[PDB]
């Protein structure tokens, strides 16, 4: 599934995930595509900071659901 | 709608299993199989 996560500069990335990836995975995929360290990306969904050792299913992040990225 | 944790772990819960987390579903799935 697909995932968006807007930028504060109104960028947004789009993801392919699974819903078991944990949110250190996504932040890996993030550095894959945009080369930001994964140790400087604070992740929010539904007004939660995202936690490393949880997973998408953790916050019920299914496919079009758009979190917001601060650096 | 929020299906948060039963256990009240602060985190939310997947409709599709129990109402509870990841964390807390394997955890407590365990004694319930056992039992
Ligand atoms: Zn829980």
């Amino acid at each position: 599934m697909q995932i968006f996560v807007k930028t504060l500069t109104g960028k947004t990335i789009t993801l392919e995930v699974e819903s078991s990836d944990t949110i250190d995975n996504v932040k890996s995929k993030i550095q894959d595509k945009e080369g930001i360290p994964p140790d400087q990306q604070r992740l929010i969904f539904a007004g939660k900071q995202l936690e490393d050792g949880r997973t998408l299913s953790d916050y019920n992040i299914q496919k079009e659901s758009t979190l917001h990225l601060v650096l | 709608g929020p299906m948060l944790c039963s256990t009240g772990c602060g985190f939310y819960g997947n409709p599709r299993t129990n109402g509870m987390c990841s964390v807390c579903y394997k955890e407590h799935l365990q004694r319930q199989q056992n039992s």
